[PDB]
């Protein structure tokens, strides 16, 4: 079953990863990027997957 | 010498500056439950990272 769902996403402080509403930690700042120097931001991701 | 006069004494009320005070941080309430429910989300979300 496909699923495509909108959520709330919530960030405390410094902000290098952040929850969702069904309770899921995503590991990455929501600033990091590829744009003025958001390669400074933190991803425990591997850079392929964002 | 003797005096005609009433004495009267009035100083004035001295100034007082009132420090804060709490009986509770609210660090102290939020550490009042046995289980923090996004830190310990926090911590097993880590699992395969680590
Ligand atoms: C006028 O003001 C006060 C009484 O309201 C007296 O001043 C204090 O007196 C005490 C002893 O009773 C001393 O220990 C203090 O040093 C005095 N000053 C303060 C700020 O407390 C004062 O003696 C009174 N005047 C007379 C003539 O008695």
């Amino acid at each position: 079953n496909c699923i495509v769902e909108e959520v709330d996403a919530r960030s405390v402080y410094p902000y290098d990863e952040f929850v969702l509403a069904t309770g899921d930690f995503v590991y990455m700042s929501p600033f990091y990027g590829y744009r003025e120097g958001s390669h400074t931001e933190h991803t425990s991701y591997a850079a392929d997957r964002f | 010498t003797v005096s005609t006069f009433i004495d009267l004494n009035i100083t004035m009320l001295e100034d007082h500056e009132f420090v804060p005070l709490e009986v509770y941080t609210r660090h102290e309430i939020k550490d009042s439950g046995l289980l923090d429910y996004t830190e310990v989300q926090r911590r097993n979300q880590l699992h395969d990272l680590r």
